[PDB]
């Protein structure tokens, strides 16, 4: 039974990293949580019971994005110290370090096959590279700016990156070319994007409050979802599939939005964090929203929804 | 003359990462700031790495140590604290932050004070209570200086914030002086009689404009403790859309000249042919130590390494 709205309560408030928690990924094997921070760590708890299960080190400075190989044995993280790095989750050791970006790395993600590795970078560039051997498969120029998120498509056919230029911008893989540039009448920093899971939509959150829902082959923008605060920082975006159609994000405000997909009224709004929540994660088989935010809260927070 | 006498990388780095460095108390060792966050001693004349401590997660860009040897300063380039001040008697730790101060100095006379900068707007705080005891700006007077740094007189009665002159004491600003560059906000010479804002050297009793020195400008400048000599550096042009890997990458360009102290004359230009990260002399200004980077646009990092010389 699908809820009219979901019922997320708090039950988990996960503690240990020392400075802002920058993003948190469920693996998708639903069993761990993985968290990257600003104190160069990536830690790994119980997705559950929020059980500390280890920390990942390596990393010499902050991390923005980490992201589960389909397996849920391997783990890419990108760092300010312009690398990416290529772990294995049960010893923890790096198995390679991608280094070719020459600043900071923003975003990151697998390929559904999980044989490459798509990131993006503060040099404005989104690069490929191969999962096994570490080495740069390509090297697009893909915006005038930083770029601040890079996701494939169900199939991985297709990248989609979004940068501070205010383009989004569909990529084909294989072939490297630029098959779409998503503009918009103004073109205010386009701070995060992803496909939606049926690969014909994807979301993009703009610095101007606001996340939107677009056609990306038409251009045309479906929906809209605002009513929190997003003017600064670049706070992830999820598709909610497990309790209910749903969009869920962080706010400037501390809070997390859940908006019906569909309809675009907010449906909950979750309260508990004493900072900006930055990043967001849906369980992708129970409903569980793990939340993560910045300098002054520095806690991991799960959520449940009965409904 | 500026005779070589060592020359040293980074201990165990394929890319080494200095950034800036001053010389301790305890004499032969120098303290140098990494492109990772980190505090380093290291023996100049032998380049034997001593110590290390972790102090932010983003490179250090600049650095000061107290004279009486207890305190140090730092600032970071994207980290929380911005700055931070160390306590480095005996155990090594954070005495204070100053969170969002992108730059910060000791106080001259009396080093009981520190003065960051954030933006246009100079912060006073006080080093043991670690309290702000004074925030200076004034919409009316400020010139907006795009590489603004606050800082004391030599007697601590005067600050200079976006070449504006204030009066601690009373907290007012006493006069503004006219705006003829985008970035470089001034500094106070030793002799407290003068100021120098960029290619304008103003006197202080009368606001007259004592020198016109075209060779200062965009520069950082620097004093031998006797106030005798100054070392300007040109800091490194930021353009537009210039090339990547021309994109920052280094704070000065490749060169730093030597001015009379007195009447600002050219005494030598040097061009080390590698970008300048920073420079500094010890208190008997016998050597000067200078971070250069070598390397290559080819590079995505910095490769410096800390070269001493004579001081002729």
């Amino acid at each position: 039974p699908t809820p009219v709205k979901p019922n997320y309560a708090l039950k988990f408030t996960l503690a240990g990293h020392t400075k802002a928690v920058s993003s948190v990924k469920f693996s998708p094997n639903g069993e761990w949580l993985a968290s990257s921070s600003a104190d160069k760590l990536i830690k790994i708890w119980g997705a559950y019971d929020g059980k500390f299960e280890k920390t990942i080190s390596g990393h010499k400075l902050g991390i923005s994005d980490v992201a589960w190989s389909s397996d849920s044995n391997l783990l890419v993280s990108a760092s300010d110290d312009k690398t990416l790095k290529i772990w294995d989750v049960s010893s923890g050791k790096c198995l390679k370090t991608l280094k070719g970006h020459s600043n900071y790395v923003f975003c990151c993600n697998f390929n559904p096959q999980s044989n490459l590795i798509v990131s993006g970078s503060f040099d404005e560039s989104v690069r490929i590279w191969d999962v096994k051997t570490g080495k740069c498969l390509k090297t697009l120029p893909a915006h005038s700016d930083p770029v601040s998120a890079v996701h494939f498509n169900r199939d991985g056919s297709l990248i989609v990156s979004s940068s501070y230029d205010g383009l989004c911008r569909i990529w084909d893989t294989a072939s490297g070319q630029c098959l779409k540039t998503l503009i918009d009448d103004d073109n205010p920093p386009v701070s995060f994007v992803k496909f939606s899971p049926n690969g014909k939509y994807i979301l993009a959150a703009t610095l101007d409050n606001t996340l939107k829902l677009w056609d990306y082959s038409k251009g045309k923008c479906l929906k809209t979802y605002t009513g929190h605060k997003n003017e600064k920082y670049c706070i992830f975006a999820n598709f909610s599939v497990t309790g209910g159609k749903w969009i869920v994000s962080g706010s400037e405000d501390n809070l997390v939005y859940i908006w019906n997909l569909q309809t675009k009224e907010i449906v909950q709004k979750l309260q508990g964090h004493t900072d900006v929540v930055i990043s967001t994660a849906c369980h992708p088989t129970e409903n569980i929203i793990a939340s993560a935010a910045l300098e002054n809260d520095k806690t991991i927070k799960l959520w449940k929804s009965d409904c | 003359a500026f005779r070589p006498i060592s020359v040293f990388r980074e201990a165990n780095e394929d890319e080494s990462g200095f950034t800036c460095c001053a010389f301790s108390a305890r004499e032969r060792f120098l303290m140098l700031g990494t492109c990772t966050g980190q505090l380093k001693l290291y023996n100049v004349f032998s380049g034997q790495e001593e110590a290390s401590y972790n102090c932010h997660n983003s490179a250090i860009t600049h650095l000061e140590p107290s004279r009486d040897g207890s305190l140090l300063l730092t600032s970071a380039t994207w980290s929380q604290p911005l700055s931070a001040l160390w306590g480095m008697k005996s155990v090594f730790d954070m005495k204070h932050s100053f969170t969002e101060d992108h730059y910060v100095e000791f106080s001259k006379h009396s080093q009981d004070r520190v003065i960051g900068t954030k933006g246009d707007i100079a912060h006073i705080y006080d080093i043991q209570t670690g309290n702000k005891l004074l925030t200076l700006f004034n919409p009316d007077l400020a010139n907006n200086y795009k590489r603004n740094c606050a800082t004391f007189n030599p007697t601590d009665d005067l600050v200079l914030n976006d070449g504006v002159l204030w009066d601690v004491r009373s907290a007012q600003a006493i006069h503004k002086f006219d705006k003829f560059n985008m970035n470089i906000s001034g500094v106070f010479h030793p002799n407290g009689l003068e100021v120098i804002i960029n290619t304008e050297i103003w006197d202080l009793r009368t606001f007259h404009l004592l020198h016109t020195v075209p060779a200062l400008d965009q520069c950082r400048v620097v004093f031998n403790h006797t106030g005798t000599v100054m070392y300007g550096a040109m800091l490194q042009a930021d353009d537009e859309d210039d090339l990547m890997e021309e994109r920052m990458k280094s704070p000065f360009g490749s060169s730093f000249r030597t001015f009379n102290a007195t009447d600002y004359k050219p005494i030598a230009t040097i061009d080390v042919k590698r970008n300048i990260f920073d420079l500094c002399t010890d208190t008997k200004d016998c050597y000067l130590a200078v971070i250069e980077n070598q390397g290559s646009m080819d590079a995505l990092n910095m490769d410096t390494v800390c070269r001493l010389y004579e001081v002729g």
